[PDB]
Parts: structure tokens; C-alpha cells; sequence
């Protein structure tokens, strides 16, 4: 009846927010499972992004880096991309993660049914249904939140400098 | 516990959230409760109209008092009140109360709605289901949410002000 | 009231003087809420007065028109001074919302404890019971240590 | 359904824009479709186009098809259906009750209240009709409690009380904004003036009641136009009081 | 109604502005909370005046932030400046909760000034009457006496 994934739920105002206005959902159906996987990975790596943000602000890890200046994140990709450096290895590592993906899909995304969207192995589901709920919703609210804000970040802190957590 | 019936879903983040959290509702008969909610909406009609006047004052618009005072008013609402001669203040007094009169003695509110001082209630038929543009419930509950909202909002502007500048 | 919360292992009947009736139904469902309001409020105070000294206080302003990095401000006490009284009253209106949000008046499932911050939302399982005293035991002991705290700092500059 | 609207393939129109074509066209428009209608070129291109029938069409052929045909989406969706439905509810509604708008700003504005239009009584009286500004109760103990019309009042009492709401009024315009306005017997002046309204005015209402006889106030027996001619003297008389207390008060204070 | 506690001796039913005529009952009955809330905070009041003339002021220091040694405090009218607005705030806030405790609505057992002290319950000794009207005639007695004795303290300028 719904888009069948789990998305929407634990609603402010009470109930269940289905929002889709363009209908994606119903356009497209078979892509559906296509948009779940697109919407949890980007919401993921806006998290990751945002704590890329605020972390090396504080600690700057271990090796050469420990600069100061390089932590700007308007101007810290261009220094570890140039060179054939860690920027290309984090590439590689992204591109090996997302074989082991492709592998258990079944390569050409020949799985993506609408239970193992963003499933991806690693972590276990928690067999609880309303725990596996809240916690589900809790992922998805946080990653697209995540994914406005860092959007947010990288306009304002880019149009105002700052670059750093107070972005203001 | 649930709403007394007279009031009924009327109120709340929802309009079926009975949200009297000091037992202000129980064992009272219904015309309290109806006086209660008259209360409430002619509080908020008078302050949902004087947060309108506050900040058409605060913005400028301040004639008829521009030219009582013969120079320009001030923009601040409590200070322009202020300004204004005891003859303009007690005028209002007389204006209001003649209003509340007019109300209570020649035209009084309907019993069972109260705060139906305009006796709208004589005229419109209600919300019905073969109404494909009944809406009459939902603007009376954007009154009620627009006249409690004011009410707290006149207040922070009243207090704000005399205290802060 | 035998199965609720406070039967544990060492105690579990302590009470020297309350219990005044030994009924008063709604008394002790009043008691029992300001026992789990009381705790979190004091667990949350224990964090807010061990999480500063170890592991150091937040890198920040708090206050970028007035200037009150998060560090200078006193650990204990001292802090409802220098902390903006905007900042003050943002805080006293998060906590009116928190409470007035749901209803507290006695018989709701919020008047009992439960408000709805359903993190680990136990599905009704034997962990819920569990759970509930272990919660309801760090309450006590955290109203006892955040006095204790109190004390320290009143009579002793800071924290410690 | 008719034997044309049968297979139709996806090319000519979708199948949600056919159901939706069906559902806004009535049931007896059906097997003769009106030359402007959307179903007569439906059905003109329902023939000619499908099954055994021609497969292809040239493109020019087909963009005048696309012209000529609706597109399900936007023209022919379930919520235009659900609209028209909702349109036609509201004009069944309107012989009865009718949904009061607001002209805003020139345009009007719906409300969400519906109105009584239909008169109580008289159904085609043009009068009867039913306004919040005219039929609310507001309105009725209004002008019922007016000297005019409250209940209890002597027929020179309610002159008297229109009389002095007059005569109060009349002073006003006439000390200042008047001839002798910057002069110390301006409030006079202005008396002297309303006074004379008043007088004119009740000449006239004395002319009314001489010559049409209202009866609209008479006691029983009596005669015709006996309560207006009461009315009216009584209203010469409150007019000079109420302006002998306007000047009063603006000699005064 | 002309047969409750409030009828002693000296005077009969004592209404002279007909306040009773067409007994409306409710009217009467919160009137008569009234007059016995009224009076019990005379009679505390009457004390609050009287014993801190005789007894010293309280040997302490009221705030112990501002220095207040009860002794800057004069007894009688303005020390409702002295007192500290928060002292204020919690004694307004003391008397708040005694009555936002059981409830005194119309027809609830505080709406007749019954709230749950029950120091002097005299085992029904044809003395419940005794005690009652004791209570309202000290009322009646004990508000009149601070009325006159505000106005000796406001009008002559301090005290007494
Ligand atoms: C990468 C971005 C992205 C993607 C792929 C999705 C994908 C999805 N969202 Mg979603 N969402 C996003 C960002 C995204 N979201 C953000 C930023 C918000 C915050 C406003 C939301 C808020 C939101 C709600 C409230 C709901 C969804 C729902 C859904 C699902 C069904 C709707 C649909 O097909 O939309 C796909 C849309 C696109 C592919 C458009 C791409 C962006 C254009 C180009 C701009 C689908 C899995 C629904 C759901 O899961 O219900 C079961 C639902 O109720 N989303
Ligand atoms: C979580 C969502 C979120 C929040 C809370 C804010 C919050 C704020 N934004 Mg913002 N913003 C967001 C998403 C968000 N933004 C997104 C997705 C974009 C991309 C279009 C922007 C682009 C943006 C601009 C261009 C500006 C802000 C500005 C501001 C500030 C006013 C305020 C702190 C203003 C500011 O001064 O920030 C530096 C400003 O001019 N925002
Ligand atoms: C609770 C409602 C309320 C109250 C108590 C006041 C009170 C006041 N207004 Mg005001 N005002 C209000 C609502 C209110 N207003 C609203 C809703 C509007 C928008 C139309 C205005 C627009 C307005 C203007 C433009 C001016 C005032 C002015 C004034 C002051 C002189 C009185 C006067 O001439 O009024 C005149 C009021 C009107 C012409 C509007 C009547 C509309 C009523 C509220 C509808 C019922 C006085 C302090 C005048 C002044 O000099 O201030 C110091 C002035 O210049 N008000
Ligand atoms: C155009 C001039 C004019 C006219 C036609 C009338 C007409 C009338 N006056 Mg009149 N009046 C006028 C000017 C006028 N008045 C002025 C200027 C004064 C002030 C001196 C008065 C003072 C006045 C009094 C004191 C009385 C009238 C009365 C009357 C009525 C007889 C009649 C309706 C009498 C009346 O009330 O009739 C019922 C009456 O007693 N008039
Ligand atoms: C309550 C009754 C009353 C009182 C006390 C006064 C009082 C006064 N009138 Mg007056 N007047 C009244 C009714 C009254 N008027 C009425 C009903 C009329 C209409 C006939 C007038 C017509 C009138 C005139 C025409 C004049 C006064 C004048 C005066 C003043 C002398 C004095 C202030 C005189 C004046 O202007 O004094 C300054 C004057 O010339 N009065
Ligand atoms: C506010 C205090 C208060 C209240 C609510 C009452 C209420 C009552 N009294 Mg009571 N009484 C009071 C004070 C009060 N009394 C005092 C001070 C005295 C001593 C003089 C008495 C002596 C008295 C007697 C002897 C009797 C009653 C009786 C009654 C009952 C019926 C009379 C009635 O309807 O009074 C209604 C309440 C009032 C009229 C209070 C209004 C007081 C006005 C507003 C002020 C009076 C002047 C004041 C001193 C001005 C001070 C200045 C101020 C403006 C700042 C009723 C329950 C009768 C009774 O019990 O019958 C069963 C009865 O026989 N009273
Ligand atoms: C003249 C002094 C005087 C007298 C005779 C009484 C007498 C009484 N008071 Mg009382 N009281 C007084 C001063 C006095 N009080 C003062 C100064 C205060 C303020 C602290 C109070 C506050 C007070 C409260 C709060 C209550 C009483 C109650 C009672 C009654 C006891 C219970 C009972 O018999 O109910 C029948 C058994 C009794 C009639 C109680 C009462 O009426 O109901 C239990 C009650 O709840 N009194
Ligand atoms: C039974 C109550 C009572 C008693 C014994 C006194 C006793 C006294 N009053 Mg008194 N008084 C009282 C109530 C009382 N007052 C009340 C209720 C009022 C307010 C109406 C006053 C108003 C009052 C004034 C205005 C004056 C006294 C004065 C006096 C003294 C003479 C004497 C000490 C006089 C005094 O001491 O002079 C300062 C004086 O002038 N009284
Ligand atoms: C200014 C831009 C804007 C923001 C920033 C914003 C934000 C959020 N909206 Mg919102 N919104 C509009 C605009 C904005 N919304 C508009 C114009 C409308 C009318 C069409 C509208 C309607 C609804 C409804 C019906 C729901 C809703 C939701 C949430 C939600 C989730 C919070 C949570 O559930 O985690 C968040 C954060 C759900 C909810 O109720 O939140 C209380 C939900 O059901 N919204
Ligand atoms: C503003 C407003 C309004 C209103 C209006 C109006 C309508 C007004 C009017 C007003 C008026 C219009 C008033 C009047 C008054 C009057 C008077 C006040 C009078 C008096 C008189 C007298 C008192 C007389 C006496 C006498 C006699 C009787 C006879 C003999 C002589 C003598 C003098 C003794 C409305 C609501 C619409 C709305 C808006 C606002």
C-alpha cells in the first residue's frame, strides 16, 4: 500500500509522515528498492561527513598530517587527492566495500529487493520489532537530517569561510 | 481523563488533546465550561487583535494619534499608548464597554456557544459530511490555536517591553 | 506495593518512616514518579558535574555576542552565575516543555514514569523489569552522590 | 462498455485517461458523442486505430492525435474527477445551503463557513434572504433593540430616543466645519443649526405621516399613522433636547 | 441560613447589609470559606506581628547571601520591601501548594474549611461546636484587631 519500506514512522504530530510529493515511489516502483539504497548510503556518508567535519577539528590522527591549516575542509581534500595519496586509497577502500556489495546483491544489482536495501552485512538487526523500528527510523531521520545539514555546512561554510563547528 | 463534553476536542497540539493540567475542567457544570471557553476566545480576538495593533504601531503606522499628538508618535506601542490624552484612553474604555453592553443587555450571546457574540450561529448550518468545503470546524479550532497563541504573544510584548525597553 | 522498582538485594522494604498509612495508593504513585523524575535529574547532574573534569569541558563560545567559552566557566555551582540568563532560560523553558508535554496529572502513563523516550523501546519483555530497577537504583544512588557533590562544592571551592 | 472503448491500445490514449474521460462525460452522452466533446475524438480515433484496424499513422497524423487527445496526467487524473465531482456537490448544495466567500483584495476568498442563503419563511421571497449582516442574531436583537423596534417602548419614547441621538449628532457638524467656526458662538451657531435640522426633518416625517400613514405603529383603534405622527413629534422634541445637551456639554468642559 | 457556626451570642444572625436575603446557598457556603481562610491567616498574621515585638527577631540570618539578621526588618508595614523578593516568591509559594494541595472546590471537604489539622479534635464532647466557632469568633476578632492594627502601625509610622 504504502512504499513498503520501513522509512516514514515515529512522526512528530503523531502518526505516519509518507511524504512524496513527485511520487517516485508509484512512477517508478521497481527503482524503489534503487531510492532506499541511495537514500540510506547518502544519509550514512552525511553522518560520516559530519563527523569528518567535527573530529579532525579536534584530534587531526596520526602520521604526517597534524598540520593545522589542513583541516579546513574547503582545502583538505585537494592535498591528500594530489600526489596519488590517501584520498585515492579511501577511493579504493569505497570501491572494495561497495564489490563486497555488489557480490552479495549478485552484481548489475540483480537483488535490491525491498528488504536488503542498505542491509549490507556489517552490523545485526536487532530482532526486537519495535526496537528494529525506532532504531531503523532513528538511522533514516538522522541520515537525511545529517544530509540537509552537511549541505547546509558545505554552502555556508564555504560562502563564509568559518569552517569550523559553529559554521556562524 | 477525557474532555467534558461541552468543550469536546476542541483544543491541544491536537484538536482531541484535553490538556488541562491543573484540574481546571472537573466537577463544573457545563455553563462554567462554556463560560470558560467565551473566556478564552474573547482573550484571544482581544489579543490576536492587539498583536495586529502592536505591530502596525511598531512599524510606523500610527496616524490618528499622529495627528492627535500633532507630531509623530511614538513607535514603541506602550510609550504611543502612553502619549495618547485620558479623554482618547477613557473613550476606549466607553467604546469597549459599550460593546460588552451591547453583548449582554440587547444582544445577548447564545446560550450554549457563549463566545457566538456576533450570534454566528444563527446562520451558518454547522460541518456536515455532505459538505465537500466543510471547514467551519477547522476555523473555529484556527481561531481557538491563533487566539491562544496571541494570547501568550501580546504578553511578551507587553512584558517585554517596560522591563527591557 | 511489593513488585515495583525498589525490591533488590541488600534492602528492598526500606522505609524507617514513610509509608504513613501504608496505602495511600495515589501518594505512593506520586512517590514512585518523583523517585524516576528525581533520579534522572540527578543522574543527569552527576554526568554534567563528571563529565567536565575528565574528559575536559567543550571547546566552544556558548555565548559568541558575550564571549563565555565553554571552559572558563566554575565546574560547580559557581556556574548558575556566569552562564548567560538567556541561556538560563532557554534551559528552564526546555524543562517546562519536557514536562508539560505530557501529561503529568496522576493516572496517565505519564504520571507513572513512562514519558515516552522509548530508546531502547523493550517490546513489554523481562528486560523491561530489569531495566526499570537498575534505572531506578542508579536514580538513588545518584541523588545521594549529586548531594553529596553539592555539599563538596559549597564547602570546598569547586567539585573537588 | 461500447464495443470502441475495447482494447484501445496505450498509443492513442492511456487507460487512466480513457476511464478518466468516461467518468467526467455522462453515461447518455455515450454512443454519440457531441462534435466538440473529448469522447467524439476518442471515439473517432478508437475506429481506424487498433486491432485488425490501421496499426501505424503517419507522424504528422499522430502529433494532431496528441493535440486533439488528453494525456490521463493533469488533464484526466482521478483528482480533476474528484473535483468536478466536488463542484457539482457544492452546486446541488447552493439550491439549499451555499458556502459564504469573501471578496479580498477584489478576488473571493472562501471562508470555510457555510451559509443559510434559503430564506425561513418565504422560499422566493427576494427579501427573506438569510446574512450573517441581516439574519444573525447579533443582527436581530440589534435593530429589534433599537427605539424603533425594542419591545416596551411607548411610541414617544422612541421618538424621544431618536430624537436625542439626532440632535447630539447635528451639533457636531456644524459648529466646526461650518460658517462661524472660528468664532466663541460657534457651539451656538452649531445649535442654532442642528435645531433647524431637527425641525426640517420632523416637517418631513409630519408630511409622511399626513400623507402616507405608515400604520406601522398605531395601538388598536386609534388611527392611521397616529404612532408615526407620535413618533415624529417626539423625535422634534428629544432632537432639541439632545442638542441643547450637545451645546450644553460643548460650552461646558 | 440562620443557625451555623457563625452565630455566638453577642450578636444574633449579624447581617445588616442583607447579604442573606434569598440564602443562595453556594454564595454562603464560599463566603463562609472565605471568613474562615480569612481568619486563620489573621489569627497567623496577628501573631507575626505581636510575638516578634515581644520575642526578639529570629536569632539567624534569614539570607545567607544578603545579610539579613532579622533585626534590619522592622516589624509591621514595610517590611514587605525588606523581606527579599524571592523570600517572598517562596513563602507565596508555600501558601500556593497548602492550597493547590487537597482541594477546596465547591462542595469538596476544603470547601468548608475542613482541610486535615486536626490538633485540637476533642472526642465529640458537645465541643466540635466549641472549637468551630471558637475558630470563626477568633476570625471575626483576630482581622478586625489587624486592621486596627496595620492602621496604628501605618498611620502613626511603625509598629505600634
Ligand atoms: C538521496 C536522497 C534521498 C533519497 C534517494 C530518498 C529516498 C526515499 N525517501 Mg526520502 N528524504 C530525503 C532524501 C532522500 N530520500 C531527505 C533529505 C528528506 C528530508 C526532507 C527525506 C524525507 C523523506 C520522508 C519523510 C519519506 C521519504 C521516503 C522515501 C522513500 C520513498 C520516496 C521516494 O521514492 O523518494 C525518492 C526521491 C528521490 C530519488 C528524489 C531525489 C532528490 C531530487 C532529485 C531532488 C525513498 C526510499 C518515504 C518513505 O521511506 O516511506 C516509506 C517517506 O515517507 N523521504
Ligand atoms: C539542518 C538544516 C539547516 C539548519 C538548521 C540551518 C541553519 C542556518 N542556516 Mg542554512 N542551509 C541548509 C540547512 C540548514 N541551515 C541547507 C540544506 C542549505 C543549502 C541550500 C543551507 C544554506 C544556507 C545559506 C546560504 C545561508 C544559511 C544560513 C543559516 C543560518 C541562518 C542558520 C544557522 C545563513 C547564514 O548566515 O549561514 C552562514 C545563510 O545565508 N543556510
Ligand atoms: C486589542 C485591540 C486593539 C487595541 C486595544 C488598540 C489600541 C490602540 N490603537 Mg490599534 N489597531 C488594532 C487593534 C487594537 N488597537 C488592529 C487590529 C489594527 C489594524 C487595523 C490597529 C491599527 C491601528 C492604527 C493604524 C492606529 C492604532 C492606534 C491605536 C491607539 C489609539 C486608539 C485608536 O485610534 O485606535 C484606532 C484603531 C483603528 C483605526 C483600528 C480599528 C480596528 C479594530 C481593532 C477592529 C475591531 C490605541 C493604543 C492609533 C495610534 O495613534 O496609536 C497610538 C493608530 O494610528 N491602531
Ligand atoms: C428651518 C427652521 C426651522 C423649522 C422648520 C423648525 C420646525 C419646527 N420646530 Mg423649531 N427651531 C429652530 C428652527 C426650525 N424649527 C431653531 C433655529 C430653534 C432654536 C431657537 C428652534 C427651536 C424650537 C423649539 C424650542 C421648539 C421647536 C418646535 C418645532 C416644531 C413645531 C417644528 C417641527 C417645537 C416642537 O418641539 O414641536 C414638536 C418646539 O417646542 N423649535
Ligand atoms: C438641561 C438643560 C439645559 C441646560 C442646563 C442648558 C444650559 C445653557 N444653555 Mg441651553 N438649551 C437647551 C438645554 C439646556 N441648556 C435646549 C434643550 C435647547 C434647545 C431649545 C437650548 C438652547 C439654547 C440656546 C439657543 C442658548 C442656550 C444657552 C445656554 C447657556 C446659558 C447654558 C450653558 C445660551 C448660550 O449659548 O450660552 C452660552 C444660548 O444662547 N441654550
Ligand atoms: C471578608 C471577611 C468575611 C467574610 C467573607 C464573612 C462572611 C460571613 N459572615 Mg462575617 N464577619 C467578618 C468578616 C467576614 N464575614 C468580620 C470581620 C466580623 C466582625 C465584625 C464578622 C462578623 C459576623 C457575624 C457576627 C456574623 C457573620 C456572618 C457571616 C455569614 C453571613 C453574612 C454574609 O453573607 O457575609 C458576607 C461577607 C461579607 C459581607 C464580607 C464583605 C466585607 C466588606 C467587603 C468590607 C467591610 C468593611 C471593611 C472593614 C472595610 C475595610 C477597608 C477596605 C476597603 C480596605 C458569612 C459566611 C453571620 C453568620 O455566620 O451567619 C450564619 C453572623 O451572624 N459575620
Ligand atoms: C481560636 C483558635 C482556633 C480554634 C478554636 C481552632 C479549631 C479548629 N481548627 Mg483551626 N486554625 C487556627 C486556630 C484555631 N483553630 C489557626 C490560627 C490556623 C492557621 C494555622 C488554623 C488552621 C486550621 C486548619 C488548616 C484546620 C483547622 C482545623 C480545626 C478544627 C480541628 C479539627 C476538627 O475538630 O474537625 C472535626 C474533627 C477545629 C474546629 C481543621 C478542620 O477544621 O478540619 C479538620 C483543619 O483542617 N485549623
Ligand atoms: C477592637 C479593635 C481596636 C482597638 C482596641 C483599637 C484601639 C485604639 N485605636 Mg483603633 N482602629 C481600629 C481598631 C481598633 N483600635 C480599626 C479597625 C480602625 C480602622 C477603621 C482603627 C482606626 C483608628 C484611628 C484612625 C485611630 C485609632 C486610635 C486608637 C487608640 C485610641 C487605641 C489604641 C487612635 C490613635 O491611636 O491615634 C493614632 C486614632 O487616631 N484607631
Ligand atoms: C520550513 C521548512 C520545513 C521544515 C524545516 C520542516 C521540518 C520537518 N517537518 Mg515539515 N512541513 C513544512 C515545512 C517544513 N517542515 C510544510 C510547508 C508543511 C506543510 C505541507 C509541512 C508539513 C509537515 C508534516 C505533515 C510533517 C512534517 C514533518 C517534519 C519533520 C519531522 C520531524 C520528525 O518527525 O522527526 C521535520 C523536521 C513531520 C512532523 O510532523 O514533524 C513535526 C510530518 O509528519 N512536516
Ligand atoms: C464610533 C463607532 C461606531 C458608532 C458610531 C455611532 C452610531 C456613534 C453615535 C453616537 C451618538 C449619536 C451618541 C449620542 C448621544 C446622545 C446623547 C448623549 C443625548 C442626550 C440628550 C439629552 C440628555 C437630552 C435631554 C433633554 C431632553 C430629553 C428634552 C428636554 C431637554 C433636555 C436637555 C433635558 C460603530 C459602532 C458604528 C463602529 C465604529 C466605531
Amino acid at each position: 500500500f504504502a512504499g513498503g519500506l520501513t522509512g516514514s514512522d515515529y512522526g512528530g504530530f503523531g502518526g505516519k509522515y509518507e511524504w512524496d510529493p513527485v511520487g517516485f515511489s508509484t512512477r517508478w516502483p521497481e527503482h524503489l528498492a534503487w531510492y532506499r539504497e541511495a537514500e540510506l548510503k547518502h544519509g550514512r556518508i552525511a553522518m560520516l561527513a559530519f563527523a569528518g567535519l567535527l573530529a579532525p577539528d579536534l584530534f587531526r590522527l596520526p602520521w604526517a598530517e597534524f598540520q593545522d591549516s589542513s583541516l579546513d575542509f574547503a582545502n583538505a581534500h585537494d592535498k591528500f587527492v594530489a600526489g596519488f595519496g590517501p584520498m585515492w586509497w579511501g577511493f579504493i577502500a569505497c570501491g572494495g566495500i561497495e564489490y563486497q556489495r555488489f557480490r552479495k546483491l549478485g552484481l548489475g544489482m540483480e537483488g535490491l529487493t525491498l528488504e536488503n536495501a542498505g542491509n549490507l552485512g556489517w552490523f545485526d538487526l536487532p530482532k526486537n520489532s519495535e526496537e528494529r523500528l525506532f532504531y531503523e527510523t532513528a538511522e533514516l531521520k538522522n541520515g537525511r537530517l545529517a544530509m540537509l545539514a552537511v549541505s547546509g555546512i558545505f554552502t555556508a561554510g564555504i560562502f563564509w569561510d568559518q569552517h569550523h563547528f559553529p559554521f556562524i | 481523563r477525557e474532555a467534558p463534553k461541552v468543550l469536546a476536542g476542541t483544543g491541544g497540539p491536537l484538536p482531541e488533546s484535553f490538556w488541562d493540567p491543573a484540574g481546571f475542567t472537573n466537577n463544573k457544570t457545563d455553563e462554567e465550561l462554556l463560560f470558560y471557553r467565551a473566556a478564552e476566545l474573547k482573550h484571544g480576538r482581544i489579543a490576536m487583535a492587539a498583536v495586529v495593533g502592536w505591530f502596525t504601531n511598531a512599524s510606523g503606522f500610527h496616524y490618528l494619534g499622529d495627528l492627535w499628538l500633532k507630531k509623530p508618535a511614538s513607535d514603541n506601542p506602550i510609550e504611543a499608548f502612553n502619549q495618547l490624552s485620558l479623554l482618547g484612553v477613557f473613550q476606549m474604555v466607553f467604546f469597549i464597554g459599550c460593546l460588552e453592553w451591547l453583548t449582554t443587555v440587547p444582544c445577548p450571546p447564545p446560550k450554549d456557544a457563549p463566545w457566538d457574540v456576533i450570534g454566528m450561529s444563527d446562520v451558518l448550518e454547522e460541518d456536515t459530511d455532505e459538505n465537500p468545503m466543510a471547514e467551519y470546524k477547522k476555523i473555529q479550532m484556527q481561531e481557538l490555536n491563533n487566539s491562544r497563541l496571541a494570547m501568550v504573544a501580546i504578553i511578551g510584548l507587553i512584558v517585554q517591553a517596560t522591563t527591557t525597553g | 506495593f511489593e513488585n515495583e522498582l525498589g525490591v533488590q538485594a541488600p534492602v528492598g522494604f526500606w522505609d524507617p518512616v514513610g509509608f504513613t498509612a501504608d496505602g495511600n495508593v495515589a501518594s505512593f504513585r506520586r512517590r514512585r514518579t518523583v523517585e524516576l523524575k528525581h533520579g534522572r535529574i540527578s543522574m543527569l547532574a552527576a554526568m554534567g558535574y563528571m563529565t567536565p573534569e575528565i574528559t575536559g569541558k567543550f571547546p566552544g563560545y556558548l555565548s559568541p555576542s558575550t564571549l563565555l567559552k565553554y571552559d572558563d566557566i566554575p565546574n560547580g555551582l559557581g556556574a548558575i552565575s556566569k552562564v548567560p540568563a538567556l541561556g538560563w532560560a532557554q534551559i528552564f523553558v526546555y524543562c517546562g516543555y519536557a514536562e508539560l508535554s505530557q501529561d503529568q496529572t496522576p493516572g496517565s502513563p505519564g504520571a507513572e514514569g513512562n514519558f515516552g523516550f522509548k530508546v531502547l523501546t523493550s517490546s513489554d519483555p523481562d528486560s523491561l523489569e530489569k531495566k526499570l530497577a537498575s534505572e531506578i537504583a542508579n536514580g538513588r544512588l545518584a541523588m545521594m552522590a549529586f548531594t553529596g557533590m553539592a555539599t563538596q562544592d559549597g564547602l570546598t571551592g569547586s567539585a573537588w | 462498455v461500447l464495443p470502441y472503448m475495447e482494447n484501445i491500445p496505450r498509443a492513442i490514449v492511456e487507460k487512466e485517461a480513457l476511464e478518466g474521460v468516461l467518468a467526467m462525460t455522462p453515461r447518455e452522452q455515450w454512443e454519440d458523442p457531441p462534435e466538440d466533446s473529448v469522447l467524439y475524438t476518442l471515439k473517432v480515433y478508437a475506429e481506424t486505430y487498433g486491432e485488425g484496424k490501421a496499426t501505424k499513422m503517419p507522424w504528422w497524423d499522430w502529433l494532431y492525435m496528441r493535440f486533439e487527445l488528453p494525456d490521463a496526467n493533469e488533464v484526466s487524473a482521478e483528482k480533476i474527477k474528484l473535483m468536478e465531482d466536488d463542484a457539482k456537490i457544492q452546486r446541488r448544495m447552493m439550491e439549499g445551503k451555499i458556502p459564504l466567500y469573501v471578496p479580498i483584495l477584489g478576488v473571493p476568498i472562501y471562508t470555510g463557513m457555510t451559509l443559510d442563503w434559503k430564506p425561513e419563511a418565504e422560499l422566493f421571497a427576494g427579501d427573506q434572504i438569510r446574512s450573517p449582516i441581516s439574519d444573525s442574531r447579533f443582527a436581530k436583537n440589534f435593530i429589534g433593540n433599537t427605539a424603533f423596534y425594542r419591545e416596551g417602548l411607548e411610541n414617544w419614547q422612541r421618538g424621544l430616543e431618536i430624537g436625542m441621538a439626532h440632535g447630539y449628532f447635528l451639533v457636531g457638524p456644524f459648529t466646526t466645519l461650518g460658517p462661524l467656526r472660528n468664532t466663541p458662538e460657534a457651539a451656538t451657531v452649531g445649535l442654532l443649526s442642528a435645531c433647524a435640522v431637527i425641525g426640517i426633518v420632523s416637517v418631513g416625517g409630519l408630511l409622511f405621516g399626513a400623507t402616507v400613514k405608515p400604520r406601522a405603529f398605531d395601538k388598536d383603534g386609534a388611527t392611521a399613522g397616529s404612532g408615526f405622527t407620535e413618533i415624529i413629534n417626539w423625535h422634534a422634541v428629544g432632537g432639541l433636547g439632545g442638542a441643547g445637551f450637545c451645546h450644553l456639554l460643548l460650552t461646558l468642559f
